[PDB]
DNA sequence: TCCGCGTCAGACTCGTAGGATTATAGCATACGTG
DNA sequence: ACGTATGCTATAATGTGTGCAGTCTGACGCGG
């Protein structure tokens, strides 16, 4: 996988809400992961690595 | 007037492997791959013919 | 060494000692330069035993002189290496220590005996925080925490009167003090108070272990670890390599992290060091400890050397890579070789060619055995030496005992019993072995580079074991089908079909002939065709009413090579045979026929000798692959280019907006599955019967001799399907995804892809050969899940004594009837006098097999229902009656008692999912679906029969159905079910209820690529709870504006119309509610998720209009690959996420209470007295409609069935009609045979377990759940004795579940879940007194089955006698 | 008692192939056996 | 005497981190 950014989705974390959560990752060659990702209120959250 | 760009050869889709067998073109892909999977098994003999 | 039982108990600090030979004080392995142990260290001699057979380490006492002589200076003994493997040791530690295995194999175990939570005893071992062990003083109560700022309030406060420590030693003491006696009764007296599920629950559950604890003599406080055991050095090895290197286990790695932290801690403890670092110390200890035990699991595992995790000591019993899958169950086996397979077309069925060279290295103790006899050989060394030499002489005694000594055969991989067969070897000169044609259906085995396993069965049991069950000879039918395995393919078929096949005149026309020999005596002389009508005279034999066979003599009029085929026909089947044109499906009921008839010496001649004339008359064809042979039809190019404008059409309608992209993408896919299907068609139309050119006068039309077509039309190899990518059309491709590629292939492999269709042929090439691979493992996991629940059943009793047996009816699906009530009913025991129509005499006894020609007077008399003796209906405790079992599939006839089912039947379920999931995976590569069900269409004349349906008439005139499952018979003159179909909801009947219809008639319309949603009222359309934006969207054209609305489900909706349900209500003109017919429902039809609606608010409708069109998105070929999981789910008895709900007890239904359109129902039963209330949802829809006559478990709601909601209501027979039904569904989709008893087995090992409700004369009680036999052997004493019944209720279990369930803890752990299996089992204190088969194959004894049943049954009488 | 999200359990069976680590001072009396 | 083992040195120095992060369906087990 190529570094840079990414924006993925996961078709149904759950299934329950059936919801398209959208998620964005910064790659690296060298370094710290940086992910955004939304949830089932749509709140947006940081996860580093 | 819309076509911008075209294929150079018509063995650019194929790889060395591939592009060794003959009538590739009237060869099932699953038959194709196993053939030149072999290609590349095959003992050289005593006299090369 | 002969045992009865194994058991499991918690080792105590005490215990370990026992074992233990020493304490092992230093982390020291070996010295550096002197390869010897050091001095009380890991591989110590003075602990664990001297090095070689009878050496001390000094060497002062040497061999057997000094028999049990301990050294003085170094300390050892001399005994053999034996005690290295066997003596142990131990360690004392400073501190006590707490088991991984009961703190963190879920249940906690160590916090469920303490009532207490992890988190609180994990801060109490790495000191975190304190602990209560017992206040004095009542301020501070037991197993309360205090934090390091919580223990000092108390100490200066209170003090002393409270006492709590930390660390592994606290916790410890906390179970040390808990008393099992008194917690128990307070326990018992809570549940009385008010019980609810989960309180009660978690009651019973710890009221069990504290009784089980007790009973079992276990001490809580083995939990924790005063004493640690050291593995045997032999079983942790330091042994160097030939390269001067050494290598050791990781365990003596793992040992001396153990070591070195107790004994630093030891050396700490003497120096009274501050408690900050004694903390560490001892925190370091336990994760040693915890290390050592199992590494991976409270936390990173302590990786080594090559950056890897030390392999640990659980991980040795855990699993795959453990002892049990690995190297126990599974062996490498001595007098065994394999070797590449070549064909050996010269063999009989009972031969197989070995080479000389391998058969000469496996018979080695045979030759020399042989050599001490005639005097050749005086001793062994002497008779090594002679083979080695390989001496003329010593050919010639190898072949000596080889001759009448059998081999066994194996092929991998191994999926049903014929995976393996004995032969008598011929030894050949060449390091190949010639395996025969016929058998290798059986293996599987392709002669494409394929190696079989040999092994040579040493004991005379083994040679007769092998002759008597393994020989290939008495192997024929398949134990999953009672159909013949042992089948010609290939040449054999092609060969058969060109001899009988016949052409026109041809040299010698209509000429009469004395003999079939005269017919063999022109053809090679060169004046006759095989494919001349000559009139001959043979002489055919039929059997009789007795044994006695009669001769009857007339011409038949067939071929030349017919009549030639008939002289490998054995007298006692008739000519009418052989006088058809033979193919493969022909030539596997010749064989059968053979069979059923003369029995298996006649069949074993006959498949050889059809065998030896297909091959050689196959030669003689000279059949070839011509180009010139793979013919397109005249008129492709004229099919596709209209064909191809045809989807140019309407891809110009989509950009325009009206047809939407799904229904294109259905409507697409039905114009390419059409000219796919007329370019198939023309293709064999033109080459079928591409011979119109003949002879005799001027011309005559027959078969095509097309070298492709014969080897197709016979069976031989490829079919119609492959023909179309030859020289017809490719077909459309799949993609490795699921979804099919829009643009298919047009062209053929004559013609020649250009350098995209070739692209486009990968996507689905590479995907088909991806499940080949991958999906392959899914499929043979169940065949390893099926087994182990299946491993106990054995045909125990002759005759259980039951009544009870399993009704079964004909498979009448599709029009066409899939399977026959006689082939259903086949080798199956009576459970009920059936006779004929006629009541008045009976026909068929009730305890009777029923054999081909007693199911053949079924026919004559119409059999209607049948109440076959089944499995699950035995009574027969710990296995099953050969009465119920029936005949043995495999042999022909009554299975005898003592033959191991259950494996036989897992078998047969796994291998037809494990066969067709790489078959067509790596010779297939693209979708042949063809789901365009639009309308059916009666065949024969019938009066219109539908059942479970209501419908309502249209504006129209049209009777459109409003009814889910729909299903439409066809009745014939005198009243009985001929035809039968699905017709789905929303379709429109061309004719009514009790109709006349002719034959050829469209009785049933619909529109497949939707599902419509259909009202029964009449007037206006109003919107509820469809807001746009929430609920719904919007989407309009252009000068109109004709919009559309799209309903949105859980996944498309925001958050505010969550409990918004969407749904078209229906009004009236003044704007009010229409009631339904004779119900008290307002009209109001719900809509579920992407529904599309053409009609907006305010339309006016009549009943029987389509308010919405649900979207039918299905276009992925289920094949195997995606038809597995559901038999998984089934067998693993997974609730689906949308159970349909079933009445509990018969009586008045009676509808009661709402709650915001949550519907309850307060049903109130004519016997019970006592109401009862059930829950159910708003959005879905029920079949009653209220105030009705409800049986116990009538269909109230629609969907998947639940398993479990089965059996609790409508019994066991219902369960296990439900299961085979749904199981075989799958598979005869897939064109798989299985016998439904096979299935029968495995259900019935599912409801292995039964949950009891009422007290008993035992000390049953309520909660506890026993197996179904044990529960009834104790009904046996009571109906006897009188005392109180033990009532009960029988669960259904999953096959995961079934296999941990068996009272045999070595069963379950032998399967997975080994790290729980073993510590409940240790913490019970279960004994196994082993009856299942993987108990005995472990320890290596005789199998509890098969050859094994008449030994094991001779030791039960030793029990009995005394 | 029910919902959310944490850990923990599986993922077919047999055959073949070949290799390489870093570093722990420096010197003077104390402890164990021919 | 020979090998192993124990012992002491005196500028000041006083809280670690390192390393793989598209598995996945299914099933419980503690809080919230
Ligand atoms: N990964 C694999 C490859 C092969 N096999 C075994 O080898 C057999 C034959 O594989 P193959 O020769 O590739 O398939 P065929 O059906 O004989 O097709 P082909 O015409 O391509 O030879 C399979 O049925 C199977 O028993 C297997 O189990 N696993
Ligand atoms: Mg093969
Ligand atoms: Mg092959
Ligand atoms: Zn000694």
């Amino acid at each position: 996988r190529s570094p840079g950014v990414f924006f993925d989705s996961d078709k149904g974390k759950t299934h329950s809400s059936g919801k398209v959560l959208y998620n964005a990752r910064i790659i690296p060659y060298r370094g710290s992961w940086l992910d955004f990702e939304f949830d089932p209120k749509d709140n947006l959250f940081v996860r580093i690595d | 007037d819309q076509v911008d760009y075209m294929d150079v050869s018509t063995q650019q889709v194929v790889s060395v492997g591939a592009s060794l067998i003959p009538f590739l073109e009237h060869d099932d892909a699953n038959r194709a791959l196993m053939g030149a999977n072999m290609q590349r098994q095959a003992v050289p003999t005593l006299r090369a013919d | 060494e002969e045992f009865d039982a194994i058991k499991i108990a918690l080792a105590s600090p005490d215990m370990i000692r026992s074992w233990s030979f020493g304490e092992v004080k230093k982390p020291e392995t070996i010295n550096y330069r002197t390869f010897k142990p050091e001095r009380d260290g890991l591989f110590c001699a003075r602990i664990f035993g001297p090095v070689k057979d009878y050496e001390c380490l000094c060497g002062k006492y040497k061999r057997l002189k000094h028999r049990g002589v301990i050294c003085e200076k170094c300390g050892v003994e001399v005994t053999q290496t034996k005690v290295r493997r066997e003596r142990m040791g131990h360690i004392e530690l400073a501190s006590p220590t707490a088991h991984i295995w009961f703190l963190k194999s879920l249940p906690s175990r160590i916090g469920l005996l303490l009532d207490m939570p992890l988190r609180d005893i994990e801060r109490v071992l790495y000191f975190e925080s304190y602990v209560v062990i017992e206040g004095g003083m009542t301020n501070l109560e037991r197993q309360q925490i205090l934090t390091e700022e919580q223990y000092l309030d108390a100490l200066e406060e209170f003090g002393d009167e409270f006492d709590a420590k930390m660390g592994a030693e606290a916790i410890q003491a906390l179970l040390k003090s808990m008393d099992l006696e008194q917690e128990c009764e307070q326990l018992r007296e809570e549940l009385n108070e008010t019980n609810s599920e989960t309180k009660r629950k978690k009651l019973t559950k710890r009221i069990k272990l504290l009784e089980a604890f007790v009973q079992s003599g276990n001490k809580p406080e083995w939990m924790i670890l005063t004493v640690l055991p050291v593995l045997p050095p032999d079983l942790r090895p330091l042994v160097p390599l030939d390269g001067g290197r050494f290598a050791t286990s990781d365990l003596n790695d793992l040992y001396r992290r153990v070591i070195n932290r107790n004994n630093r801690l030891k050396r700490l403890l003497d120096l009274a060091a501050p408690d900050i670092i004694v903390r560490n110390e001892k925190r370091m200890l336990q994760e040693a400890v915890d290390a050592l035990l199992d590494n991976g699991r409270r936390g990173r595992a302590i990786t080594g050397s090559n950056k890897r995790p030390l392999k640990s000591l659980a991980d040795m019993i855990k699993g795959k890579q453990g002892r049990f899958r690995q190297n126990l169950l599974g062996k490498r086996v001595d007098y065994s070789g394999r070797s590449v397979i070549t064909v050996g077309p010269y063999l009989r069925l009972h031969q197989c060619g070995l080479p000389k060279k391998m058969a000469l290295e496996l018979f080695k103790p045979f030759i020399y055995g042989k050599l001490e006899l005639r005097g050749l050989a005086t001793t062994i060394k002497a008779a090594k030496k002679m083979v080695e030499r390989e001496e003329a002489v010593v050919w010639d005694i190898l072949d000596e005992v080889i001759r009448e000594h059998p081999v066994l055969l194996n092929r991998a991989p191994t999926l049903h019993r014929l995976g393996i067969q004995a032969f008598e070897p011929v030894l050949i000169e060449g390091k190949a072995i010639q395996l025969h044609p016929l058998v290798c259906a059986a293996y599987n085995a392709d002669f494409d580079g394929d190696q079989m396993a040999v092994h040579v069965p040493l004991t005379l049991e083994a040679q007769l074991e092998a002759r008597a069950l393994m020989m290939s000879t008495n192997n024929i039918l398949s134990p999953a089908n009672g159909e013949p395995i042992i089948v010609p393919s290939q040449d054999v078929v092609l060969g058969l079909y060109y001899m009988t096949r016949d052409c026109v005149n041809a040299k010698g026309e209509g000429m009469v002939l004395t003999g079939p020999k005269e017919a063999e005596r022109l053809y090679r002389s060169g004046l006759a065709s095989l494919h001349a009508r000559v009139k001959v005279r043979i002489t055919e034999y039929e059997k009789d009413a007795n044994g006695e066979l009669v001769a009857k003599t007339s011409l038949k009029d067939t071929t030349v090579g017919r009549a030639i085929l008939w002289m490998i026909v054995p007298k006692g089947l008739p000519y009418s045979i052989v006088n058809q044109a033979l193919g493969k499906k022909a030539i596997s009921k010749m064989l059968n026929t053979c069979y059923r008839i003369l029995g298996l010496k006649p069949t074993v001649i006959f498949a050889d000798q059809i065998m030896y004339t297909g091959f050689a008359y196959a030669a003689r064809s000279g059949a070839s692959v011509g180009i010139d042979d793979m013919v397109i039809p005249e008129k492709k190019h004229e099919i596709i280019s209209e064909a191809e404008a045809e989807v140019a059409e309407i891809q110009e309608q989509f950009q325009s907006g009206l047809v939407t992209a799904g229904e294109r993408y259905n409507k697409v896919i039905d114009i390419w599955a059409a000219a796919n299907d007329r370019v198939s068609k023309a293709m064999m139309d033109n080459l079928q019967t591409e011979t119109v050119i003949n002879r005799d006068g001027q011309e005559e039309k027959q078969v095509s001799f097309n070298s492709i077509y014969m080897m197709a039309d016979s069976g031989a190899r490829g079919s119609a399907a492959q023909i179309r990518q030859l020289a017809g059309m490719r077909g459309l491709m799949a993609k490795p995804d699921g979804s099919i590629i829009e643009t298919p292939i047009t062209a053929n492999f004559r013609e020649g892809l250009n350098v995209l269709q070739y692209f486009i042929s990968t996507h689905g090439a590479r995907k088909g050969l991806a499940d080949t691979a991958l999906k392959t493992a899914n499929s043979g996991y169940l065949t390893r899940r099926l087994v182990d629940v299946a491993q106990d059943l054995v045909v125990t009793e002759d005759d259980c004594g039951t009544h009870e047996g399993i009704m079964m009816t004909p498979v009448i699906e599709g029009g066409d009837v899939k399977e026959p009530l006689r082939d259903r009913v086949l080798g199956r025991v009576t459970a009920e006098d059936v006779l004929k129509p006629g009541t008045a005499d009976i026909l068929v006894p009730r305890n009777t097999l029923l054999h081909e020609q007693w199911c053949d007077l079924l026919e004559e008399n119409s059999v209607d229902a049948v109440k076959v003796r089944s499995v699950v209906s035995c009574d027969t405790d710990f296995g099953v009656c050969a009465h119920c079992y029936g005949r043995d599939l495999a042999r022909g006839h009554i299975i005898n008692k003592g033959e191991a089912i259950g494996v036989i039947a897992a078998q047969s379920i796994g291998e037809p999912g494990t066969q067709l999931t790489m078959r067509t995976f790596h010779i297939g590569g693209a979708a042949s679906r063809a789901a365009a069900e639009s309308s059916i269409q009666v065949k024969n004349k019938g009066s219109i029969k539908l059942s479970n349906v209501k419908s309502v008439v249209n504006s129209s005139g049209k009777l459109v159905i409003t009814s889910r499952n729909t299903e439409l018979k066809l009745i014939d003159e005198f009243g009985r079910t001929k035809e039968s179909y699905k017709v789905p909801y929303g379709a429109v009947l061309a004719k009514g209820d009790g109709e006349q219809v002719a034959g050829g008639e469209t009785v049933a319309n619909w529109d497949p690529h939707t599902m419509p949603v259909i009202t029964e009222v009449s007037g206006f359309v109003r919107f509820t709870d469809m807001i746009d934006g929430q609920t719904i969207t919007r989407q309009t054209d252009e000068l109109t504006g004709l919009s559309s609305l799209v309903v949105l489900d859980s996944a498309e909706r925001t958050a505010g119309g969550k409990d918004l349900r969407p749904a078209l209500k229906i009004v009236d003109a003044q704007g009010n509610d229409v009631l339904i017919p004779g119900t008290d429902m307002p009209a109001q039809y719900f809509l579920p998720g992407k529904a599309i609606v053409q009609l907006e608010d305010g339309v006016q409708i009549s009943s029987g209009d389509t308010l919405a069109r649900i979207p039918q998105e299905s276009g992925g070929t289920k094949d195997i690959t995606g038809g597995l999981p559901r038999v998984a789910d089934l067998f693993e008895a997974r609730r689906p996420k949308e159970p349909a709900i079933l009445a509990e007890i018969s009586g008045i239904v009676s509808f009661g209470k709402e709650t915001k359109g949550k519907r309850r129902l307060v049903i109130t039963p004519v016997d019970g007295s006592d109401p009862y209330e059930e829950m159910i949802p708003k959005w879905r829809q029920l079949n009653v409609f209220e105030g009705e006559r409800v049986e116990r478990g009538d269909v109230i709601s629609d969907g998947p069935e639940a398993p479990h909601d089965i059996l609790r209501l409508r019994g066991v027979h219902a369960v296990t009609r439900y299961i085979v039904n749904e199981v075989q569904d799958v598979y005869r989709l897939q064109g798989v045979k299985i016998n439904d008893k096979h299935i029968e087995v495995i259900v019935r090992q599912m409801l292995r377990k039964a949950t009891i409700v009422n007290a008993g004369s035992s000390d049953f009680l309520e909660g506890e759940q026993v197996e179904y036999s044990r529960v009834k052997i104790a009904n046996r004493e009571l109906e006897a004795n009188g005392k109180v019944g033990a009532t009960y209720s029988r669960d259904l279990l999953g096959i995961t579940k079934a296999s941990l369930a068996t009272e045999s803890f070595i069963s379950a752990a032998s399967f997975q879940e080994t790290t729980r299996v073993l510590t409940e089992a240790a913490v019970a204190g279960k004994r196994d007194e082993l009856r299942g088969l993987k108990e005995n194959v472990i320890v290596g004894r005789l199998i509890p089955a098969g050859t094994g049943y008449a030994y094991h049954q001779d030791r039960m009488r030793r029990r009995a006698a005394g």
